[PDB]
RNA sequence: CAUCGGUUCUGGCGGGGGGAUAAAGGCCCAGGGAAUGUGGCUCCUCCGGGAGUGUUAUAGCCCUGGGUGUAAUACCCUCGCCGGGACCGAGGACCGCGCUCUGCAAGGAUGCUGGCGUAAUGGUCACCAGCGACCCGUCUUGAAACACGGACCAAGGAGUCAA
RNA sequence: AGCGAAUGAACUUUAAAUAUGUAAGAAGCCCUUGUUACUUAACUGAACGUGGGCAUUCGAAUGUAUCGACACUAGUGGGCCAUUUUUGGUAAGCAGAACUGGCGAUGCGGGAUGAACCGAACGCGGGGUUAAGGUGCCGGAGUGGACGCUCAUCAGACACCACAAAAGGCGUUAGUACAUCUUGACAGCAGGACGGUGGCCAUGGAAGUCGGAAUCCGCUAAGGACUGUGUAACAACUCACCUGCCGAAUGUACUAGCCCUGAAAAUGGAUGGCGCUCAAGCGU
RNA sequence: GGGAUAACUGGCUUGUGGCGGCCAAGCGUUCAUAGCGACGUCGCUUUUUGGAUGUCGGCUCUUCCUAUCAUACCGAAGCAGAAUUCGGUAAGCGUUGGAUUGUUCACCCACUAAUAGGGAACGUGGACCGUCGUGAGACAGGUUAGUCCCUACUGAUGAACUCGUCGCAAUGGUAAUUCAGCUUAGUACGAGAGGAACCGCUGAUUCAGAUAAUUGGUUUUUG
RNA sequence: AACGCGACGAUAACCCGCACGUAGACGUAUAAGAAUAGGCUCCGGCCUCGUAUCCUAGCAGGCGAUUCCUCCGCCGGCCUCGAAGUGGCCGUCGGUAAUUCGCGUAUUGCAAAGACACGCGCGGGAUCAAAUCCUUUGCAGACGACUUAGAUGUG
């Protein structure tokens, strides 16, 4: 119907630095800098009242509007994240065989590496390189359990994905055999 | 257009109430308000309402009702100008949110002191502040989660183990048996589903639910009462602390 | 090149008529009404910004009727004026029709100037270039399509003569 | 059309469209008077003779490069396609008549190209303007203007349909009819989701939820002798429904446009090619 | 004997029957009843005890399609394991016999990972003249009808760009396939019986390009 | 790629003769990148517009001054340019209206064959540096074709 105009407002909390010089949003925070290109999408931002920032489209169509919608989400999932940070705590299970899992820092790169050994038995050792920016620790206060931290929610989620999917059994029944590395708990840092 | 939700048909036999349902609750409150005397005005804030079905049981002699708190404030009748009695207005004013009314035929003291000594045990609803660091043992997990002695607690049961699973904790159903750790004991460290003056919220009140473990109290605050024959309400302590529009 | 004649293309200009004697519109006059409510008043997380209120106030708007007014302008029709460009000069004493009448644009191009002979202008051959373009005759069929003849050149070669 | 006219396509005052028969003066008309070889009861008809009027609107319009007769002289006597109408038949094809048109003996512009399409007919030249058809390039002429729609994992491209269907589409836009909505609409979150009652028959055992029937009442704000998950049975969760929080349009079925699929084999090729995406596609 | 058609198909072909009834949104002669009318269901085929194939072929080779037998990949299944079934992405790869038969397939059995289906203008190597008969036919009677060119491609050469050496790479083709053994492991799994897979290692089949150190074969070396 | 390209090595310069001088110049001047729901900047401000900038006067462009040190051009040095290779700076020399003059232009009428020099050429002569033919070789061969070796030598 090209509506003439809309807007959706986004809400910065006091100890953030967010900055938009063509479409490049870069959030600073205390546990770091969150930078994301949004080119591909037509957007018009200012700041429309002290601490919130107004997204609007002008002439745009329903489609243009589900983008704003949706951008507006990615912004608010930068803030919390350069706020709060987000916690995946993942947990494995094992049936006879014990699955061995070690984190080690590549200081090249300077990357997480985590390789599973034992996994149904295999000798293979399935070795998974990190997301940069999230950190991975073997957790003490549960077993057979691990937890993944960082502040971008999407390295964080794609690479806990990328463990429950290499960690995936082949040619057997998956009603018998229930081994394997599954989400347990997704949350913010505080 | 296209792309729009499949909206799911309910194949049930129940309906929708609707307009019949809600000028039937305008029937109901303006007959019921001549025979009796004294119109209660009670608020129940973030207590579950199981109790108000034994409230009703046990003050058999009145008449209790409770819905849309706009709709029963206009079928008592907001504005003066339209009004079934004086002073119902002011009783309108007085119902604002959770609110029931009640009327009664005998005397307001004793209902004041019955409503004062009612008091039962409830699981807690969202919202509310939790009073102890309740907490599960490390070894097998029982139905009340170590409430009660584990050596006259029944374990429980696997159909509830997904579920606790899901909820967040880090239980495993080995041989059978539900265990946080493991089966012998020790090995984990524990679960603690809230603390002292935590908030708690949806997800642990379900966890205080499905573990059998009460931390609200069940209690109606009376806002007020509005006598027949006066045409007026007298407000007491809970009428005047709680806002009202 | 100048003045002309015929055909034609293309710009500008001075008027006339018609509509509802255009509708609108500007300015006034009078009556009425309203909000996407001007000023003002009240509330209002105060660079600010909202909400309610109430018909011209520190903005204005809409409807109706009248005057300026036989207003202007658009559209259609119509009387003419000027400018630039293209193609042609057919006939060869006069006659005719006329006109703006000492001759004229009136039954058809003249006037002035210049260039042209060691080359103006042409012709044939060859090639390149744009566009077009099936190999002829015979025979059949509604039509094609087949089929027959064609290696080339020179000479000969077929409705004639009688009753 | 009417039947407030009668009567009842077969009704009609009236009267279509549409093509299709006949006539529109001087060689023509009327009647009068007679004969006859014919005819009739009979100048009743037929022909033959008299009379009259009206020639400068002689009796509609338009056309006018003339028409009539006799005699003589060559070549020809096939069909094909299509429009409309009409008859018969199939599953579909198709077959047969009549009219008209085109090609047959016809050059020219356009449809990229061509027996059947559109325009238009022909001496040799100059100038001007057009039709069909086109103005992104090949290609001469607009990347012309206005409003919108469409993104196709081989879209579509101008005068045509089968596949094809009351066909599937959580693509997109317009529109129609119904229903809720501060008495707070849809969605969401926190909850309630009861009592008789483990309802009746059945049976290792079946409690709303393995099976047949009934499916009622109290409380109600609402709660089904229950929508699924689940138990050996329970339990428990969840559904229907109902209240609290938030606050403004929705949501059910259809119609219409544009788009996907709606069926495809075997040498590599086609809107003509390139290519084109607020088009160089589609509608005006 | 006459008449008529010269002949067939060319957006044709595939996987889901027909007849009647019920239901049926819509449309219709004026309205779902002049009536047309999909999907389903019911009745018949169709229910109470488990050989068809005429002329043909047979082999090889190239290319292409996929409507995929196997290899690879995943989705689903009481899929414990192993062995499987169905579904789809996929044409790179390969795709053998015997019986039986006129001959093919079916079925049957042997290998094998597997013996899948097709296209390539269905890819390359008689009829009258009659004569003798008309309740049916015959004729040793005839008339007789009846076809070496061009060029693409490859290899080897090749004129001019002064001769020679060392190079670049547009473009075109393109190549690897399957099985097995050891370890995992008699482990995971499993009542038993049985019984995997990943990682790593070693071979073999087919195909392709090479080579004669060693072993057979061949002797106008006429030694 | 036998009609695609590069790097390198080695050559063909003299004597005599003789033959001719644009698939489209006329100011054929102009280097940021990057985005287009942003960018530029001198940091003041600026952006629809290349409708801009540079250059642009003199016999088809003379002579002499006046007067200017501004540009242009040629050669050297310094460095610079390699994707299919060049520009800057400095220096020499030559020219040079920014200013302001006096001299000449005509009758080509109102528009439409001389000399010299430089190259590309051919006809002969001799000059290099090579290639091919010839012989031999045999890692090669239908025939061409290909690997070698023939001028003092590990021939």
């Amino acid at each position: 119907m090209r509506y003439i105009h809309s807007e959706e407002t986004i809400p910065v909390p006091e100890n953030l630095k967010v900055s938009i010089k063509s479409r490049l949003v870069t959030v600073e925070g205390p546990r770091g800098k969150l930078q994301k290109d949004l080119s591909h999408i037509a957007v018009n931002f200012s700041v429309v009242k002290k601490g919130v920032i107004g997204l609007e489209i002008h002439h745009g169509s329903r489609k243009d509007v589900a983008a704003l919608r949706t951008v507006r989400t990615i912004i608010n999932n930068m803030i919390i994240g350069v706020t709060k940070g987000f916690k995946y705590k993942m947990r494995y299970v094992y049936a006879h065989f014990p699955i061995n899992v070690n984190v080690e820092k590549n200081a090249e790169t300077g990357c997480y590496e985590v390789e599973i050994r034992n996994f149904i038995g295999e000798k293979i050792v399935r070795k998974v390189v990190m997301a940069p920016g999230v950190e991975v620790e073997i957790s003490k206060a549960q077993k057979d359990e691990l937890i993944l931290s960082g502040n971008s929610l999407e390295a964080v989620s794609q690479s806990a994905a990328d463990i429950q999917q290499i960690c995936k059994v082949r040619n057997k029944d998956i009603r018998k055999f229930l081994d394997g590395i599954y989400v347990s708990e997704k949350g913010n840092i505080v | 257009p296209k792309s729009k939700r499949a909206r799911v048909y309910h194949l049930i036999q129940v309906n929708k109430k609707g307009r019949e349902a809600k000028e039937r609750l305008f029937s109901n409150i303006r007959e019921t308000i001549p025979k009796y005397q004294h119109c209660f005005v009670f608020s129940v804030d973030n207590m579950r309402n199981n109790y108000l079905k034994d409230v009703r049981h046990e003050l058999n002699d009145c008449r209790i009702f409770f819905g849309k708190t706009k709709l029963m404030a206009r079928a008592l009748g907001t504005t003066p100008e339209e009004e079934q009695a004086d002073g119902l207005h002011r009783l309108t004013r007085y119902l604002t949110g959770t609110v029931g009314l009640l009327f009664t035929n005998r005397d307001p003291a004793d209902i004041e002191s019955y409503f004062s000594n009612l008091s039962q045990v409830d699981f807690a609803r969202a919202g509310t502040v939790a009073p102890r660091t309740v907490t599960v043992p490390t070894g097998i997990v029982y139905s009340t989660g170590g409430e009660v002695p584990p050596e006259h607690d029944v374990p429980v049961s696997h159909t509830l183990e997904p579920e606790l699973r899901r909820l967040g904790m880090p239980v495993r159903m080995i041989k059978g048996k539900v265990c946080l750790g493991d089966e012998k004991g020790e090995a984990s460290e524990g679960y603690t589903i809230c603390k002292e003056g935590e908030v708690l919220d949806s997800r642990q009140t379900r966890l205080l639910k499905l573990f059998s473990i009460c931390l609200s109290e069940f209690k109606v605050s009376l806002l007020g009462y509005w006598n027949s024959a006066s045409g007026e309400v007298t407000e007491l302590e809970a009428g005047k602390t709680r806002p009202k529009r």
